């Protein structure tokens, strides 16, 4: 649903998430990296590893 | 009793052999079964050898 | 007498030094490089040498003595002609390269003396290499005959 | 992307186009004197080949900016508009008004140096992203506090313009004060190591990069020839910097991760976090002499 | 096959040494060409020894292996050329090509003066870009009898550019030498 929305919007947006979730990128291959719109995946696990 | 080296000889024996790894005084972390499989913490060692 | 010095050499002249001074006003202005300078500088000076060349070639009678041994094929050419009665020109520094402000004095009217001292370092130079073409030429066909 | 800006681009490209036709013509102007030069030259050999070669170096001098002719313009607060290119060019037919302007010439520096805190009579920088001849895109600078109209394709003016908040105790600009904190960096005299350091959202980078070529277009002649090391993250990271790396004149950047310090060999893979820590430290030089000695 | 004598106007004589007479007819203008640098890519002499010594080219440029259509993939400050061949064989790529030398201009009917494009049809051993071809790469791809023709067409165009008039047999004469031996694979 958020890649579908973010298709119609203006500008460049990311899924933040593990690598276990489809479709998702880990927050270290953002690190230096801006963006629009974020949708990030489970905070309780990524805060854990 | 002196060969040529290259650093990835030297950092393939050290890291695969437990003998050469307490002679050189290096922990037990630095262990690992493939000697060759360079990681981004090896690049600057392989330059300074 | 028979060198004639074609009329128009002073208005052309005065014409590109108009053109050199527009290019010392940009220079100063700041919108220009030292060697871009040079450069456009040099290019302005070239286009006068053949104007000057062209009021030299129109003016001159068909059958007089200078103009009549060039253009009859015997010996010379049309700048030894512009040098002789029109102006020098541009003349290079040792390092090859030209210098700006050109020689506009014709050995007719006799150069003045900073413009003789400019012009004696490629006669120099061309005294001193003769050798060394020579010397390579005469390489090239030994390995040839071989 | 909207009409505006495609019709902007436009004028740009068509510009752009006549600069090139200049171009051309005084390359073929250039080819021609030379090819006589070389047929029916009436002077001494030495002065033939100093035309000669004059004008080689005159048409290599055009070869080598053909590709990416133009870096950008200046908009003058008298609305005066100069374009910066690898080459200056002139119209002989109007007192030498320069249509581009040679990147090293005085009337260029503040392409370079201009902040949008302490101006050079500048209105604004514009950037040309190019490939070849033809302008992929282009991106404005506001050197002052921007209204949020003109495209920069970093966001930082339309954000800028998008400020909120009370004027305060003590009445603030608040923009102003990003304006100033982003020159005083820029325009540091300190040379030698600088480090920046700043929360998030604070455009940290771009600051950077700004500093990067003042420094690089002041001290062009200690540097030019040794050229820049830019170490990023990810390879994203370094294809980010290319797209918003400013002018470098003459100079070239090399871009590394720093798994590619090593020439030839690309690493990736992590170790556990205390290998990590063991191996970082300069206390392994004391383990490799060992194991070398052994 | 050597024709007449230029002297004598006449089928040339029995036992007459064509050899030397074109070394010296080459050789005897060579100081009207311009000279290397003194001072211590400019034509005349400097690449007359280039090409009668085989040399690669300081200067050289890419030829097509295949005929066929080209697809260009420019970069920032690089070329990268493909060679779709029209026999249906296996593309062709050069994949380092500078931007300090400019892309090859045609001159080809289909227009007057135009550099190579996409779909443009490229034959054999045509160049890619401006400078000089490697004679060596002429040799594997169009063969000796191509290599000794384009050997004498850039020597006498060296020459004419500098107002020079000998005649194309001697430069014939000369490169007949250079191709002169094989090396031998089996025995």
């Amino acid at each position: 649903e958020f890649v579908s929305e973010e298709a119609g919007r203006e500008g460049t947006s990311v899924v933040i998430g593990p690598p276990d979730v489809p479709g998702t990128v880990p927050p270290s291959e953002t690190k230096g990296l801006e963006f629009d719109a974020v949708l990030v995946v489970e905070p309780e696990r990524i805060l854990a590893d | 009793l002196w060969p040529i080296l290259t650093p990835e000889d030297v950092l393939a024996q050290l890291y695969t052999s437990h003998e050469r790894l307490r002679a050189a005084g290096a922990p037990e972390c630095l262990w690992r079964a493939d000697g060759e499989a360079w990681t981004v913490s090896d690049v600057p060692l392989l330059d300074e050898l | 007498a028979d060198v004639l010095v074609p009329p128009q050499k002073q208005e052309i002249l005065e014409r590109h030094e108009a053109e050199a001074d527009a290019i010392e006003r940009k220079y100063q202005r700041g919108a220009l490089n030292h060697t871009e300078r040079n450069e456009s500088l040099v290019k302005i000076w070239q286009d006068a040498t053949e104007e000057v060349g062209k009021a030299l070639e129109e003016f001159y009678p068909a059958d007089n003595p200078i103009i009549t041994i060039v253009k009859s094929g015997a010996t010379g050419n049309l700048t030894q002609t512009r040098t002789l009665a029109g102006m020098k020109g541009l003349v290079t520094n040792p390092k090859g390269e030209f210098i700006p402000r050109p020689i506009k004095s014709s050995f007719r009217e006799g150069l003045t003396v900073l413009e003789y001292f400019i012009n004696t370092h490629g006669a120099r130079k061309g005294l001193a290499d003769t050798a060394l073409r020579t010397a390579d030429s005469g390489y090239l066909t030994r390995r040839l005959v071989d | 992307s909207g009409r505006d800006y495609e019709d902007e681009l436009q004028s740009e490209r068509d510009y752009v186009a006549g600069l090139y036709a200049r171009l051309d013509a005084e390359r073929a102007q250039s080819q021609r004197r030379y090819a006589a030069a070389l047929r029916e030259h009436g002077g001494t050999a030495v002065e033939r080949d100093a035309e000669v070669r004059a004008l080689a170096k005159d048409i290599a001098r055009l070869n080598v900016a053909d590709n990416g002719l133009c870096f950008g313009r200046l908009d003058t607060l008298d609305d005066a508009r100069l374009y910066i290119g690898r080459l200056g060019i002139f119209d002989r037919d109007n007192d030498f008004e320069p249509l581009l302007l040679d990147w090293r010439a005085p009337m260029a520096r503040p392409f370079y140096v201009a902040t949008a805190a302490n101006p050079e009579n500048m209105r604004r920088r514009r950037q040309f992203h190019t490939l070849g001849r033809k302008v992929v895109d282009f991106t404005d600078e506001i050197l002052g506090r921007p209204t949020g109209a003109e495209h920069d394709a970093t966001n930082d003016a339309a954000l800028l313009a998008a400020v909120n908040a009370p004027r305060g105790e003590g009445m603030r600009d608040i923009v102003a004060t990003i304006q100033a904190e982003q020159d005083q960096v820029i325009r540091l005299d300190h040379t030698g190591v600088l480090v920046i350091e700043g929360g998030p959202g604070t455009g940290k980078t771009v600051v950077a990069l700004h500093r990067v070529a003042y420094l690089l277009y002041t001290y062009r002649k200690q540097m030019e020839r040794h050229g820049v090391l830019v170490v990023g993250p990810t390879p994203a990271f370094l294809d980010h910097i290319g797209r918003v790396l400013p002018s470098l004149g003459e100079s070239d950047a090399v871009f590394m991760t720093p798994g590619d310090f090593v020439p030839g060999l690309h690493v990736t893979a992590e170790d556990t976090p205390e290998a990590a820590e063991v191996k970082g430290s300069l206390k392994i030089l004391d383990v490799l002499k060992a194991a070398v000695a052994d | 096959c050597y024709g007449r004598s230029m002297a004598t106007g006449k089928l040339v004589d029995i036992g007459e040494a064509v050899g030397i007479v074109a070394a010296q007819s080459i050789g005897e203008p060579g100081t009207q060409l311009t000279m290397r640098t003194f001072h211590q890519i400019v034509g005349g002499l400097p690449r007359v020894q280039e090409l009668f010594e085989a040399r690669v080219p300081r200067n050289k440029a890419p030829i097509a292996d295949v005929a066929g259509r080209v697809r260009l993939e420019e970069s920032d400050k690089f070329f990268k050329i493909t060679i779709v061949p029209d026999d249906g064989g296996e593309e062709v790529v050069y994949d380092k090509l500078s931007k300090r030398q400019r892309l090859r201009v045609i001159t080809h009917e289909d227009g007057t003066e135009g550099v190579l494009s996409d779909g443009d049809h490229v034959e054999v051993g045509d160049q890619l870009m401006e400078g000089a071809a490697d004679p060596h790469e002429v040799l594997r791809v169009q063969g000796p009898r191509e290599v000794q023709i384009h050997l004498v067409k850039e020597v006498q165009e060296v020459y004419r550019a500098q107002g020079v008039s000998i005649h194309d047999k001697h430069i014939e004469v000369i490169v007949r030498q250079m191709l002169r031996r094989v090396t031998i694979i089996d025995s």
